[PDB]
Protein backbone atom coordinates (compact mmCIF):
# COMPACT_ATOMS: atom_id res chain seq x y z
CA UNK A 1 0.00 0.00 0.00
CA UNK A 2 1.36 3.12 0.96
CA UNK A 3 4.40 4.00 3.44
CA UNK A 4 7.40 2.14 3.76
CA UNK A 5 7.78 0.89 0.49
CA UNK A 6 9.46 3.55 -1.63
CA UNK A 7 12.48 1.99 -0.39
CA UNK A 8 13.52 -2.01 0.78
CA UNK A 9 14.93 -1.40 4.39
CA UNK A 10 12.07 0.64 5.90
CA UNK A 11 10.07 -1.09 8.42
CA UNK A 12 6.60 -1.16 9.02
CA UNK A 13 4.57 -1.56 12.60
CA UNK A 14 4.37 -5.24 11.29
CA UNK A 15 7.25 -5.69 10.98
CA UNK A 16 7.89 -6.43 7.49
CA UNK A 17 9.47 -4.97 4.22
CA UNK A 18 7.03 -4.92 1.41
CA UNK A 19 8.93 -3.96 -1.69
CA UNK A 20 11.31 -7.10 -1.11
CA UNK A 21 7.91 -9.77 -0.66
CA UNK A 22 7.25 -8.02 -4.03
CA UNK A 23 10.91 -9.54 -5.00
CA UNK A 24 9.24 -12.37 -4.30
CA UNK A 25 6.28 -11.32 -6.82
CA UNK A 26 8.57 -11.10 -9.41
CA UNK A 27 10.41 -14.81 -9.25
CA UNK A 28 6.50 -15.73 -9.07
CA UNK A 29 6.12 -14.46 -13.11
CA UNK A 30 9.43 -16.16 -14.04
CA UNK A 31 9.38 -20.00 -15.62
CA UNK A 32 8.88 -22.75 -13.90
CA UNK A 33 12.51 -24.23 -12.35
CA UNK A 34 13.27 -27.37 -10.18
CA UNK A 35 15.77 -29.17 -8.35
CA UNK A 36 16.10 -32.73 -6.93
CA UNK A 37 18.81 -33.97 -4.24
CA UNK A 38 19.79 -37.33 -4.17
CA UNK A 39 22.05 -39.44 -2.13
CA UNK A 40 24.48 -39.20 -4.89
CA UNK A 41 23.89 -36.36 -6.86
CA UNK A 42 21.88 -33.53 -8.20
CA UNK A 43 19.28 -32.76 -11.07
CA UNK A 44 18.30 -29.46 -12.20
CA UNK A 45 15.21 -29.41 -14.61
CA UNK A 46 14.13 -26.10 -16.14
CA UNK A 47 10.95 -25.13 -18.50
CA UNK A 48 12.65 -22.60 -20.91
CA UNK A 49 9.40 -21.18 -22.94
CA UNK A 50 9.54 -21.68 -26.85
CA UNK A 51 8.42 -17.91 -27.31
CA UNK A 52 8.45 -18.23 -30.94
CA UNK A 53 9.92 -20.82 -34.14
CA UNK A 54 12.01 -17.99 -35.09
CA UNK A 55 13.67 -18.49 -31.42
CA UNK A 56 16.55 -21.20 -31.65
CA UNK A 57 15.63 -23.73 -28.48
CA UNK A 58 18.45 -25.86 -26.39
CA UNK A 59 21.18 -22.68 -26.46
CA UNK A 60 19.76 -20.16 -24.28
CA UNK A 61 19.39 -22.01 -21.17
CA UNK A 62 18.59 -20.94 -17.38
CA UNK A 63 21.52 -23.32 -16.62
CA UNK A 64 24.97 -22.14 -15.56
CA UNK A 65 28.17 -23.02 -13.94
CA UNK A 66 29.91 -22.19 -10.75
CA UNK A 67 33.27 -23.53 -10.18
CA UNK A 68 33.35 -26.56 -12.42
CA UNK A 69 30.92 -28.20 -9.92
CA UNK A 70 28.25 -26.71 -8.75
CA UNK A 71 25.00 -26.24 -10.64
CA UNK A 72 22.70 -23.15 -10.78
CA UNK A 73 19.49 -22.76 -12.24
CA UNK A 74 16.98 -19.82 -11.74
CA UNK A 75 13.74 -18.08 -11.70
CA UNK A 76 12.49 -14.57 -12.16
CA UNK A 77 13.84 -11.93 -14.20
CA UNK A 78 16.66 -13.37 -16.66
CA UNK A 79 19.20 -10.85 -16.99
CA UNK A 80 19.30 -10.51 -12.80
CA UNK A 81 19.36 -13.83 -12.61
CA UNK A 82 22.91 -13.97 -15.18
CA UNK A 83 24.19 -11.13 -12.75
CA UNK A 84 23.67 -12.96 -9.49
CA UNK A 85 25.42 -16.09 -11.12
CA UNK A 86 28.44 -13.55 -11.72
CA UNK A 87 29.21 -12.76 -8.39
CA UNK A 88 28.99 -16.88 -7.29
CA UNK A 89 31.83 -16.92 -10.14
CA UNK A 90 34.03 -14.38 -8.72
CA UNK A 91 34.11 -16.02 -5.23
CA UNK A 92 34.23 -19.65 -6.74
CA UNK A 93 37.27 -18.10 -8.58
CA UNK A 94 39.00 -16.30 -6.00
CA UNK A 95 38.32 -19.28 -2.68
CA UNK A 96 39.99 -22.15 -5.15
CA UNK A 97 42.49 -19.38 -5.55
CA UNK A 98 43.82 -18.92 -2.00
CA UNK A 99 43.08 -22.30 -0.30
CA UNK A 100 43.75 -24.58 -3.30
CA UNK A 101 40.58 -27.08 -2.85
CA UNK A 102 36.92 -26.11 -4.75
CA UNK A 103 34.14 -23.90 -2.84
CA UNK A 104 32.70 -25.83 -0.28
CA UNK A 105 28.02 -26.48 -1.28
CA UNK A 106 27.72 -25.38 2.70
CA UNK A 107 30.24 -22.43 2.38
CA UNK A 108 28.37 -21.15 -1.22
CA UNK A 109 25.11 -21.01 0.65
CA UNK A 110 26.58 -18.65 3.24
CA UNK A 111 28.39 -16.49 1.06
CA UNK A 112 26.02 -15.55 -1.87
CA UNK A 113 22.95 -14.97 0.83
CA UNK A 114 24.87 -12.14 2.25
CA UNK A 115 25.31 -10.23 -1.39
CA UNK A 116 21.61 -10.39 -1.84
CA UNK A 117 21.29 -9.36 2.42
CA UNK A 118 23.86 -6.23 1.56
CA UNK A 119 20.87 -5.13 -1.44
CA UNK A 120 18.41 -5.20 1.44
CA UNK A 121 20.12 -3.68 3.98
CA UNK A 122 20.60 0.07 2.08
CA UNK A 123 17.76 2.00 1.50
CA UNK A 124 19.21 3.23 -1.93
CA UNK A 125 19.97 -0.01 -3.77
CA UNK A 126 17.19 -2.48 -5.11
CA UNK A 127 17.37 -6.39 -3.90
CA UNK A 128 17.53 -9.29 -6.23
CA UNK A 129 14.56 -10.45 -8.33
CA UNK A 130 15.29 -14.07 -9.12
CA UNK A 131 15.98 -17.04 -6.60
CA UNK A 132 18.65 -19.59 -7.44
CA UNK A 133 18.38 -23.28 -6.66
CA UNK A 134 21.90 -24.68 -7.38
CA UNK A 135 24.41 -27.63 -5.13
CA UNK A 136 26.26 -30.35 -6.25
CA UNK A 137 28.84 -32.94 -5.39
CA UNK A 138 32.07 -32.03 -3.37
CA UNK A 139 34.15 -33.83 -0.53
CA UNK A 140 31.73 -33.63 1.91
CA UNK A 141 28.87 -35.35 -0.64
CA UNK A 142 25.55 -33.70 -2.38
CA UNK A 143 23.90 -31.18 -0.60
CA UNK A 144 21.38 -28.64 -2.21
CA UNK A 145 20.02 -25.23 -1.81
CA UNK A 146 17.48 -22.63 -2.66
CA UNK A 147 18.06 -19.27 -2.21
CA UNK A 148 15.14 -16.68 -1.85
CA UNK A 149 15.49 -13.13 -3.20
CA UNK A 150 14.29 -12.26 0.85
CA UNK A 151 18.28 -13.07 2.18
CA UNK A 152 17.41 -16.85 3.06
CA UNK A 153 18.86 -20.12 2.07
CA UNK A 154 17.97 -23.34 3.20
CA UNK A 155 18.50 -27.23 2.67
CA UNK A 156 15.76 -29.04 0.93
CA UNK A 157 15.49 -32.31 -0.93
CA UNK A 158 13.15 -30.64 -3.38
CA UNK A 159 12.94 -27.26 -4.07
CA UNK A 160 10.47 -25.92 -6.67
CA UNK A 161 9.93 -22.34 -7.52
CA UNK A 162 8.08 -20.31 -10.60
CA UNK A 163 4.24 -20.33 -11.43
CA UNK A 164 3.92 -24.02 -11.67
CA UNK A 165 5.53 -24.03 -8.22
CA UNK A 166 2.52 -25.18 -6.88
CA UNK A 167 1.94 -28.32 -9.01
CA UNK A 168 5.86 -29.19 -8.82
CA UNK A 169 6.04 -29.74 -5.48
CA UNK A 170 3.25 -31.33 -4.64
CA UNK A 171 5.05 -33.83 -7.41
CA UNK A 172 8.26 -33.61 -5.17
CA UNK A 173 6.08 -34.01 -2.31
CA UNK A 174 5.27 -38.27 -3.18
CA UNK A 175 9.05 -37.81 -4.25
CA UNK A 176 10.17 -37.49 -0.73
CA UNK A 177 7.39 -39.90 1.10
CA UNK A 178 7.80 -42.68 -1.35
CA UNK A 179 11.73 -42.56 -1.08
CA UNK A 180 13.41 -41.17 2.06
CA UNK A 181 16.84 -41.26 0.76
CA UNK A 182 16.04 -38.45 -2.17
CA UNK A 183 15.94 -41.20 -5.00
CA UNK A 184 18.90 -42.44 -7.12
CA UNK A 185 20.61 -40.21 -9.58
CA UNK A 186 19.54 -42.19 -12.47
CA UNK A 187 15.68 -42.41 -12.25
CA UNK A 188 15.80 -39.12 -10.86
CA UNK A 189 16.90 -37.69 -14.53
CA UNK A 190 13.34 -39.10 -15.95
CA UNK A 191 11.81 -37.74 -12.75
CA UNK A 192 12.98 -34.16 -12.73
CA UNK A 193 11.88 -33.67 -16.45
CA UNK A 194 8.06 -35.42 -15.34
CA UNK A 195 7.28 -32.97 -12.77
CA UNK A 196 7.96 -29.61 -15.45
CA UNK A 197 5.17 -31.55 -17.91
CA UNK A 198 2.85 -31.65 -15.14
CA UNK A 199 3.74 -27.89 -13.85
CA UNK A 200 3.87 -26.58 -17.83
CA UNK A 201 -0.30 -27.38 -17.58
CA UNK A 202 -0.19 -23.78 -15.76
CA UNK A 203 2.23 -21.92 -18.64
CA UNK A 204 -0.08 -24.17 -21.38
CA UNK A 205 -0.81 -21.27 -23.84
CA UNK A 206 3.10 -21.51 -24.85
CA UNK A 207 5.35 -24.00 -26.49
CA UNK A 208 7.76 -25.51 -24.14
CA UNK A 209 11.59 -26.94 -24.14
CA UNK A 210 13.08 -29.24 -21.55
CA UNK A 211 16.47 -29.30 -21.10
CA UNK A 212 18.24 -31.23 -18.08
CA UNK A 213 21.67 -31.24 -16.30
CA UNK A 214 23.10 -32.87 -13.65
CA UNK A 215 26.33 -33.27 -11.05
CA UNK A 216 26.44 -36.78 -9.71
CA UNK A 217 29.30 -38.95 -7.61
CA UNK A 218 29.85 -41.76 -9.67
CA UNK A 219 28.30 -41.11 -13.08
CA UNK A 220 29.09 -37.34 -14.11
CA UNK A 221 32.19 -37.83 -12.13
CA UNK A 222 31.62 -35.24 -9.23
CA UNK A 223 31.63 -32.67 -11.66
CA UNK A 224 28.69 -30.75 -13.08
CA UNK A 225 27.81 -31.44 -16.84
CA UNK A 226 24.52 -31.07 -19.43
CA UNK A 227 22.51 -34.49 -19.77
CA UNK A 228 21.81 -35.08 -23.94
CA UNK A 229 21.38 -37.69 -26.29
CA UNK A 230 19.85 -40.88 -25.44
CA UNK A 231 19.28 -40.01 -21.76
CA UNK A 232 17.33 -37.00 -22.32
CA UNK A 233 15.11 -39.15 -24.83
CA UNK A 234 14.25 -41.03 -21.92
CA UNK A 235 13.52 -38.57 -19.65
CA UNK A 236 10.95 -36.99 -21.94
CA UNK A 237 9.21 -40.43 -22.82
CA UNK A 238 9.06 -41.35 -19.03
CA UNK A 239 7.15 -37.69 -18.56
CA UNK A 240 5.02 -37.80 -21.03
CA UNK A 241 4.11 -41.49 -20.73
CA UNK A 242 2.70 -40.59 -17.11
CA UNK A 243 1.04 -36.99 -17.90
CA UNK A 244 -0.78 -39.29 -20.32
CA UNK B 1 63.47 -6.93 -8.10
CA UNK B 2 63.24 -10.64 -7.11
CA UNK B 3 66.09 -13.40 -7.27
CA UNK B 4 65.17 -17.07 -7.80
CA UNK B 5 64.78 -19.38 -4.99
CA UNK B 6 63.72 -22.88 -6.15
CA UNK B 7 64.32 -23.76 -9.71
CA UNK B 8 63.64 -26.57 -12.56
CA UNK B 9 65.74 -26.99 -15.03
CA UNK B 10 65.21 -27.43 -18.97
CA UNK B 11 62.32 -28.14 -21.46
CA UNK B 12 63.16 -29.89 -24.43
CA UNK B 13 60.66 -30.07 -27.84
CA UNK B 14 60.18 -30.52 -31.05
CA UNK B 15 57.67 -31.23 -33.71
CA UNK B 16 56.59 -34.03 -35.62
CA UNK B 17 54.01 -34.85 -38.67
CA UNK B 18 50.62 -35.64 -36.56
CA UNK B 19 51.55 -33.13 -33.23
CA UNK B 20 54.37 -31.88 -30.99
CA UNK B 21 56.82 -33.70 -28.20
CA UNK B 22 57.24 -31.74 -24.46
CA UNK B 23 59.44 -33.16 -21.79
CA UNK B 24 61.30 -32.22 -18.80
CA UNK B 25 62.65 -33.16 -15.87
CA UNK B 26 61.34 -33.77 -12.30
CA UNK B 27 63.35 -31.82 -10.36
CA UNK B 28 62.94 -28.76 -7.52
CA UNK B 29 66.73 -27.43 -6.92
CA UNK B 30 67.61 -25.01 -4.45
CA UNK B 31 70.85 -24.02 -5.83
CA UNK B 32 73.13 -26.83 -4.86
CA UNK B 33 71.19 -29.22 -2.60
CA UNK B 34 68.72 -30.88 -4.55
CA UNK B 35 65.87 -30.29 -2.28
CA UNK B 36 62.62 -31.27 -4.00
CA UNK B 37 62.21 -34.59 -6.27
CA UNK B 38 59.18 -35.30 -8.82
CA UNK B 39 57.55 -31.74 -9.13
CA UNK B 40 55.70 -32.23 -12.36
CA UNK B 41 56.80 -29.32 -14.93
CA UNK B 42 54.25 -30.71 -17.36
CA UNK B 43 50.70 -29.20 -16.27
CA UNK B 44 47.76 -30.33 -19.16
CA UNK B 45 45.58 -27.08 -20.43
CA UNK B 46 43.02 -28.98 -21.70
CA UNK B 47 43.63 -32.42 -23.46
CA UNK B 48 44.74 -30.83 -26.59
CA UNK B 49 47.59 -28.64 -24.85
CA UNK B 50 50.57 -29.47 -22.67
CA UNK B 51 52.54 -26.38 -21.44
CA UNK B 52 56.16 -26.89 -19.75
CA UNK B 53 57.73 -24.53 -17.50
CA UNK B 54 61.06 -24.21 -15.90
CA UNK B 55 62.18 -21.75 -13.64
CA UNK B 56 60.83 -20.87 -10.46
CA UNK B 57 58.35 -23.18 -8.84
CA UNK B 58 56.74 -20.50 -6.98
CA UNK B 59 55.46 -18.84 -9.98
CA UNK B 60 54.69 -22.54 -11.50
CA UNK B 61 52.39 -22.98 -9.16
CA UNK B 62 50.79 -19.43 -9.94
CA UNK B 63 50.30 -20.60 -13.11
CA UNK B 64 49.14 -23.77 -12.81
CA UNK B 65 45.79 -21.97 -10.98
CA UNK B 66 45.52 -19.71 -13.26
CA UNK B 67 45.25 -22.27 -16.50
CA UNK B 68 42.93 -24.60 -14.62
CA UNK B 69 40.93 -21.12 -14.24
CA UNK B 70 40.81 -20.42 -18.03
CA UNK B 71 39.15 -23.71 -18.73
CA UNK B 72 36.64 -22.97 -15.96
CA UNK B 73 36.51 -19.84 -17.44
CA UNK B 74 35.75 -20.80 -21.21
CA UNK B 75 33.01 -22.59 -19.77
CA UNK B 76 31.30 -19.91 -18.03
CA UNK B 77 28.88 -17.59 -20.28
CA UNK B 78 28.23 -20.26 -22.86
CA UNK B 79 25.95 -23.13 -22.98
CA UNK B 80 28.97 -24.99 -24.70
CA UNK B 81 32.72 -24.35 -25.25
CA UNK B 82 34.79 -27.92 -24.37
CA UNK B 83 33.84 -29.14 -28.35
CA UNK B 84 31.80 -25.62 -29.92
CA UNK B 85 33.99 -23.41 -29.33
CA UNK B 86 37.38 -25.71 -28.39
CA UNK B 87 40.08 -24.44 -26.58
CA UNK B 88 43.63 -23.55 -28.16
CA UNK B 89 47.19 -23.10 -27.70
CA UNK B 90 47.27 -19.81 -29.02
CA UNK B 91 44.73 -18.17 -26.35
CA UNK B 92 46.93 -19.78 -23.46
CA UNK B 93 50.12 -18.83 -25.16
CA UNK B 94 49.69 -15.12 -25.30
CA UNK B 95 47.22 -14.88 -21.77
CA UNK B 96 51.06 -15.77 -20.63
CA UNK B 97 52.91 -13.51 -22.65
CA UNK B 98 50.37 -10.66 -21.49
CA UNK B 99 50.63 -11.21 -18.06
CA UNK B 100 54.52 -11.83 -18.04
CA UNK B 101 55.27 -8.51 -19.60
CA UNK B 102 52.80 -6.92 -17.47
CA UNK B 103 54.74 -8.03 -14.46
CA UNK B 104 58.24 -7.12 -16.03
CA UNK B 105 57.33 -3.96 -16.49
CA UNK B 106 56.17 -3.27 -12.77
CA UNK B 107 59.59 -4.48 -11.71
CA UNK B 108 58.53 -8.10 -9.95
CA UNK B 109 58.29 -10.18 -12.97
CA UNK B 110 56.83 -13.99 -13.01
CA UNK B 111 60.16 -16.03 -13.33
CA UNK B 112 59.78 -18.91 -15.76
CA UNK B 113 60.99 -20.12 -19.29
CA UNK B 114 57.96 -21.53 -20.95
CA UNK B 115 56.73 -23.82 -24.26
CA UNK B 116 53.33 -23.85 -25.21
CA UNK B 117 53.47 -27.07 -27.04
CA UNK B 118 49.82 -28.93 -27.98
CA UNK B 119 47.83 -29.20 -31.44
CA UNK B 120 45.34 -27.17 -32.73
CA UNK B 121 41.57 -27.13 -33.69
CA UNK B 122 42.99 -26.92 -37.13
CA UNK B 123 45.65 -29.46 -36.26
CA UNK B 124 48.73 -27.32 -36.57
CA UNK B 125 51.25 -27.55 -34.69
CA UNK B 126 51.97 -25.17 -32.29
CA UNK B 127 55.45 -24.53 -30.34
CA UNK B 128 56.52 -21.02 -29.04
CA UNK B 129 58.86 -19.73 -26.07
CA UNK B 130 58.02 -17.03 -23.31
CA UNK B 131 59.35 -15.81 -20.27
CA UNK B 132 59.60 -13.28 -18.25
CA UNK B 133 61.32 -11.02 -20.46
CA UNK B 134 58.55 -11.30 -22.66
CA UNK B 135 60.43 -12.85 -25.37
CA UNK B 136 58.01 -14.80 -28.12
CA UNK B 137 59.26 -17.07 -31.06
CA UNK B 138 58.13 -20.26 -32.47
CA UNK B 139 60.34 -22.39 -34.19
CA UNK B 140 60.90 -26.63 -35.03
CA UNK B 141 62.98 -27.45 -32.63
CA UNK B 142 62.90 -25.48 -29.25
CA UNK B 143 64.56 -25.90 -25.76
CA UNK B 144 64.19 -23.58 -22.78
CA UNK B 145 67.26 -23.09 -20.33
CA UNK B 146 70.52 -24.85 -20.80
CA UNK B 147 68.98 -27.34 -23.70
CA UNK B 148 68.64 -24.64 -25.29
CA UNK B 149 72.54 -24.51 -25.68
CA UNK B 150 73.05 -28.06 -25.14
CA UNK B 151 70.31 -30.47 -26.56
CA UNK B 152 68.61 -27.78 -29.19
CA UNK B 153 71.82 -28.32 -31.90
CA UNK B 154 70.84 -32.25 -31.41
CA UNK B 155 67.41 -31.55 -32.43
CA UNK B 156 68.23 -29.10 -35.32
CA UNK B 157 69.79 -31.94 -36.53
CA UNK B 158 66.51 -33.82 -37.19
CA UNK B 159 64.67 -31.43 -38.29
CA UNK B 160 66.55 -28.03 -39.63
CA UNK B 161 64.04 -26.01 -40.66
CA UNK B 162 59.86 -25.58 -41.02
CA UNK B 163 59.33 -27.59 -44.39
CA UNK B 164 61.30 -30.60 -42.82
CA UNK B 165 58.28 -31.12 -40.41
CA UNK B 166 56.65 -34.03 -42.54
CA UNK B 167 59.47 -36.25 -42.64
CA UNK B 168 59.95 -36.80 -39.13
CA UNK B 169 57.17 -39.58 -37.84
CA UNK B 170 56.16 -40.12 -33.66
CA UNK B 171 59.06 -42.68 -33.28
CA UNK B 172 61.84 -40.48 -34.94
CA UNK B 173 60.94 -37.30 -32.52
CA UNK B 174 60.86 -39.55 -29.57
CA UNK B 175 63.67 -41.34 -29.78
CA UNK B 176 65.44 -37.87 -30.24
CA UNK B 177 63.73 -36.78 -27.50
CA UNK B 178 65.33 -39.90 -25.05
CA UNK B 179 68.63 -38.71 -26.67
CA UNK B 180 68.41 -35.20 -25.50
CA UNK B 181 67.27 -36.62 -22.27
CA UNK B 182 70.64 -38.65 -22.47
CA UNK B 183 72.23 -35.66 -23.01
CA UNK B 184 70.64 -33.20 -20.53
CA UNK B 185 71.41 -36.10 -17.30
CA UNK B 186 75.08 -36.04 -18.19
CA UNK B 187 76.41 -33.11 -18.66
CA UNK B 188 73.51 -30.82 -16.34
CA UNK B 189 74.59 -30.95 -12.61
CA UNK B 190 70.78 -29.65 -12.02
CA UNK B 191 69.01 -32.51 -14.05
CA UNK B 192 68.00 -35.04 -13.18
CA UNK B 193 67.89 -39.18 -13.96
CA UNK B 194 63.76 -39.13 -14.06
CA UNK B 195 61.93 -37.34 -16.49
CA UNK B 196 58.15 -37.05 -17.46
CA UNK B 197 57.12 -37.15 -21.33
CA UNK B 198 54.13 -35.85 -22.66
CA UNK B 199 52.86 -36.87 -26.61
CA UNK B 200 50.73 -34.83 -27.86
CA UNK B 201 48.59 -36.21 -31.56
CA UNK B 202 45.89 -34.81 -33.09
CA UNK B 203 44.39 -38.30 -34.13
CA UNK B 204 44.79 -40.28 -31.04
CA UNK B 205 44.98 -37.04 -27.91
CA UNK B 206 47.14 -36.84 -25.35
CA UNK B 207 49.01 -39.95 -23.91
CA UNK B 208 50.99 -38.77 -20.77
CA UNK B 209 54.07 -40.90 -19.65
CA UNK B 210 55.49 -40.24 -16.52
CA UNK B 211 58.84 -41.22 -14.30
CA UNK B 212 60.66 -42.71 -17.22
CA UNK B 213 64.28 -43.31 -16.51
CA UNK B 214 67.60 -42.86 -19.03
CA UNK B 215 68.47 -46.16 -20.74
CA UNK B 216 71.34 -46.86 -22.06
CA UNK B 217 73.92 -45.41 -19.09
CA UNK B 218 77.72 -45.58 -20.35
CA UNK B 219 80.15 -45.20 -17.80
CA UNK B 220 82.11 -48.54 -18.83
CA UNK B 221 84.34 -45.72 -20.04
CA UNK B 222 85.18 -44.54 -16.88
CA UNK B 223 87.32 -47.72 -15.47
CA UNK B 224 90.22 -47.32 -18.37
CA UNK B 225 90.44 -43.36 -17.95
CA UNK B 226 93.07 -43.05 -14.25
CA UNK B 227 94.51 -39.51 -12.82
CA UNK B 228 94.07 -36.20 -13.46
CA UNK B 229 95.45 -36.58 -16.77
CA UNK B 230 99.01 -38.18 -16.06
CA UNK B 231 99.10 -40.94 -13.58
CA UNK B 232 102.71 -41.28 -12.15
Amino acid sequence: GTGYDLSNSVFSPDGRNFQVEYAVKAVENGTTSIGIKCNDGVVFAVEKLITSKLLVPQKNVKIQVVDRHIGCVYSGLIPDGRHLVNRGREEAASFKKLYKTPIPIPAFADRLGQYVQAHTLYNSVRPFGVSTIFGGVDKNGAHLYMLEPSGSYWGYKGAATGKGRQSAKAELEKLVDHHPEGLSAREAVKQAAKIIYLAHEDNKEKDFELEISWCSLSETNGLHKFVKGDLLQEAIDFAQKEIN
Amino acid sequence: TQQPIVTGTSVISMKYDNGVIIAADNLGSYGSLLRFNGVERLIPVGDNTVVGISGDISDMQHIERLLKDLVTENAYDNPLADAEEALEPSYIFEYLATVMYQRRSKMNPLWNAIIVAGVQSNGDQFLRYVNLLGVTYSSPTLATGFGAHMANPLLRKVVDRESDIPKTTVQVAEEAIVNAMRVLYYRDARSSRNFSLAIIDKNTGLTFKKNLQVENMKWDFAKDIKGYGTQK
